[PDB]
């Protein structure tokens, strides 16, 4: 996946 | 300048204006030593921090959050470099203080980047600058650049397109109305969007070289640019 980007958005 | 639009821009320039980049970080462009090694470590730091700032800024764009979750990622990956090139170019042309343009230029010119790539990248900076783009224009393009539907591995092009279309129109208006001196201004601005695309190959090759000469980026950069 693209775990870091997704976290960035939700964060 | 309709009320639908005349406030929408103020939301956008509100976002674009938020001083996300930490002074403490950018300052390193000036204060640290100058060498091939250090230059490259410095630039990675700015770029990785910038990627964070773009993702922040991108969120605050209108109707972005209502987007498809899987879709949203493809725009970021595709538009990340172009967006980065815009601000970096904005610095040199506008001589932003947090930019440290002269010293930033020195770093870039000795980062282990080839001449083939260095020459054009710096041509782009010059030409775009001679355009005398306003802060309004810069922030607006960046928005346009982010939402470009042509970007690879996407399905719902129409949904983004609706998000994008308003923005193109606001610029179309702003450049001509603010610049009736010439009507080719929209033509020039969007022309550059093509010019930006030229760097995605340039940049993929720059990464390749750096990689092969034992440089390593951040977990974030590797993710967005698809670095093994
Ligand atoms: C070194 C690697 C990560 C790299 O690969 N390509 C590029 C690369 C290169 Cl040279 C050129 C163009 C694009 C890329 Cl994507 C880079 C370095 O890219 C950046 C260079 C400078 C900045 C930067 C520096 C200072 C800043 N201040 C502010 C502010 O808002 O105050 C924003 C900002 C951004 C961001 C990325």
């Amino acid at each position: 996946d693209h775990q870091l980007l997704r976290y960035l958005l939700d964060k | 300048l309709t009320p639908d639009q005349q406030t929408l821009l103020h939301f956008i320039m509100d976002s674009y204006n938020k001083q996300r980049m930490p002074q403490e970080i950018t300052n390193k462009i000036l204060k640290e030593e100058f060498s091939a090694e250090e230059n490259f470590l410095i630039l990675t730091e700015m770029a990785t921090n910038h990627v964070q700032v773009l993702v922040e800024f991108t969120k605050k764009l209108p109707g972005f959050q209502t987007l498809d979750h899987e879709d949203q990622i493809a725009l970021l990956k595709g538009s990340a470099v172009e967006a980065m090139f815009l601000r970096s170019a904005e610095i040199f042309n506008k001589k932003l203080p947090s930019g440290h343009s002269d010293l930033l230029e020195e770093r870039i010119r000795n980062s282990g980047i080839s001449d083939e790539y260095i020459t054009p990248m710096f041509s782009f900076y010059k030409s775009i600058g001679e355009l005398k783009m306003t802060q309004e224009e810069y922030a607006l393009l960046t928005a346009i650049v982010i939402l470009s539907p042509d970007r690879q591995y996407i399905k719902d092009r129409e949904a983004v397109e609706k998000l994008q279309e308003p923005l193109l129109d606001v610029l179309q208006k702003l450049c001509k109305i603010h610049q009736p001196e010439n009507p080719q201004h929209f033509a020039c601005l969007l022309g550059r969007l093509t010019e930006l695309r030229t760097f995605n190959h340039h940049h993929a090759e720059m990464l390749m070289s750096w990689r092969v000469n034992d440089h390593k980026f951040t977990p974030l950069l590797c993710e967005i640019w698809d670095v093994q």
